[PDB]
RNA sequence: AAUCU
């Protein structure tokens, strides 16, 4: 399974995913499908952020590739593709500038138009229970939520959608490609995953 | 307010006593995160502040020290000397509170007591 | 401090973040933003190669 | 009282005995990370100096 | 009426 996620994704995704897995304190071999889920999260966040630039207002103007000029301002700031310290630093800087509320757990992005955080999630099981799990974890929240599903249907709070529908379609095309290229290999069965294994490892001197 | 001097036979006993009594609410683990939020508000990380006394002290010291340029390190050192507690073993006669231990070289000797009463306000636990 | 990244990585990252947050509502104008982002880019071209 | 030649009589092997009695019924990694100092001070050497 | 290095 590790071989597949090393083949499909470009090496930046797997690089940062292995970095984050090492920071977690896990073993890549004892826990594998988490690695692939992390890669998918990274990729959809990158696509949600890329192909988006800002105008004088918000509500992203989209480009094929950014034009060379002073207008370098991205509408979206990425948080999860980072070390722990730098991510919390971004969060605290934002919360101290705009007077926003401080989350208890790291979101994945920050949007400047509506001025709030975003916590994307991707799940095999369909939405409306994982949504409330995300919600009762993210308590007393203003951070928007935008969760995807491998089938092709999404969800959000207040029926609010923070970008175009074409970028959503792009995410969904990549996601469905992932799922039914997985089905060719026969490893889709092992995606019902949970954190297991005794990490209280014996000390050895 | 000074008073007379009395010569007599004095017995001192060695005891642990407070130099700095600290803030009674902060427990010396919250105080360091308070110091962090006041002086270094973006480099604090995930720690939210919970107690109300933390928020009170934070807003007070944050509006006082708004745009100072003394140094963050010295401000932090002095806030520590303000908030965290600090003890020492010494030979003591008379009073054991901190306001009476900073002047123990003047109030108490080997043969003489010097009556003295500091000027500020006193905590009622001591009383 | 705590971290595993090289010092230059954290340094240039924080430079970019502070630039953005200080341009959005505050002191930094567009010229400074573009110039220091250019310098960050050259720092990357020096470290990664 | 003072003791004469206190630092020359005291042997590291007695310290290893003491260590192995104090780590009695403990994990072997602990017993093995505390047993190394008296070993290394039983096979020690000494530079003589300037000359 | 005290138990914090």
């Amino acid at each position: 399974m590790e071989d597949f996620v090393r083949q499909c994704f470009n090496p930046m995704i797997v690089e940062l995913a292995e970095k984050a897995m090492k920071e977690y304190g896990e073993d890549l071999k004892i826990e594998t499908n988490k690695f692939a889920a992390i890669c998918t999260h990274l990729e959809v966040c990158f696509m949600y952020s890329d192909f988006h630039f800002i105008n004088e207002q918000g509500e992203s103007i989209v480009v094929e590739l950014d034009d060379p000029n002073a207008l370098l301002k991205h509408r979206f700031e990425i948080i999860e593709g980072r070390d722990r310290t730098m991510a919390w630093t971004v969060v605290n800087s934002i919360c101290n500038t705009t007077g926003a509320e401080k989350p208890k757990f790291l979101p994945d992005l920050y949007d400047y138009k509506e001025n709030r955080f975003i916590e994307i999630g991707v799940t095999r099981r369909e939405v409306h229970i994982y949504y409330l799990e995300k919600a009762n974890k993210i308590k007393s929240e203003n951070t928007h939520i935008h969760i995807f599903s491998f089938t092709g249907e999404e969800m959000a709070t207040k029926a609010d959608y923070t970008l175009d529908e074409e970028s959503r379609a792009r995410i969904k095309t990549r996601l469905f490609t992932i799922r039914q290229e997985m089905a060719n290999r026969g490893l889709w069965d092992s995606f019902r995953q949970s954190e297991r294994g005794e990490e209280t490892i014996e000390e050895r001197f | 307010t000074f008073g007379p001097v009395h010569f007599r036979n004095q017995v001192k006993i060695r005891r642990r006593v407070d130099i700095n009594p600290g803030h009674a609410d902060l427990s010396a683990k919250e105080a360091q995160d308070v110091i962090m939020e006041v002086v270094f508000p973006n480099e604090v990380g995930a720690r939210i502040l919970t107690s109300e006394s933390q928020l009170t002290i934070t807003k007070e010291k944050k509006e006082e020290l708004q745009d100072c340029k003394i140094s963050p390190l010295m401000v932090a050192y002095m806030l520590e000397r303000e908030l965290v507690r600090k003890t020492r073993f010494l030979p003591v006669a008379g009073g054991t509170s901190s306001v009476y231990i900073e002047v123990l070289h003047l109030t108490q000797g080997t043969c003489w007591e010097q009556m003295y009463t500091p000027g500020g306000e006193v905590r009622n636990d001591d009383v | 401090p705590v971290g595993i990244s090289s010092m230059v990585e954290a340094m240039v990252s924080r430079a970019r973040i502070d630039a953005r947050i200080d341009f959005e509502s505050g002191r930094i104008k567009k010229e400074e933003f573009a110039e220091i982002m250019k310098i960050c880019s050259t720092i990357e071209e020096l470290r990664r190669q | 009282g003072d003791n004469t030649k206190w630092n020359e009589n005291q042997n590291p092997r007695m310290f290893l005995a003491m260590i192995t009695y104090i780590t009695k019924n403990q994990p072997e990694w602990f017993r093995n990370v505390l047993s190394i100092a008296p070993i290394m001070f039983s096979n020690k050497m000494a530079r003589l100096g300037k000359g």
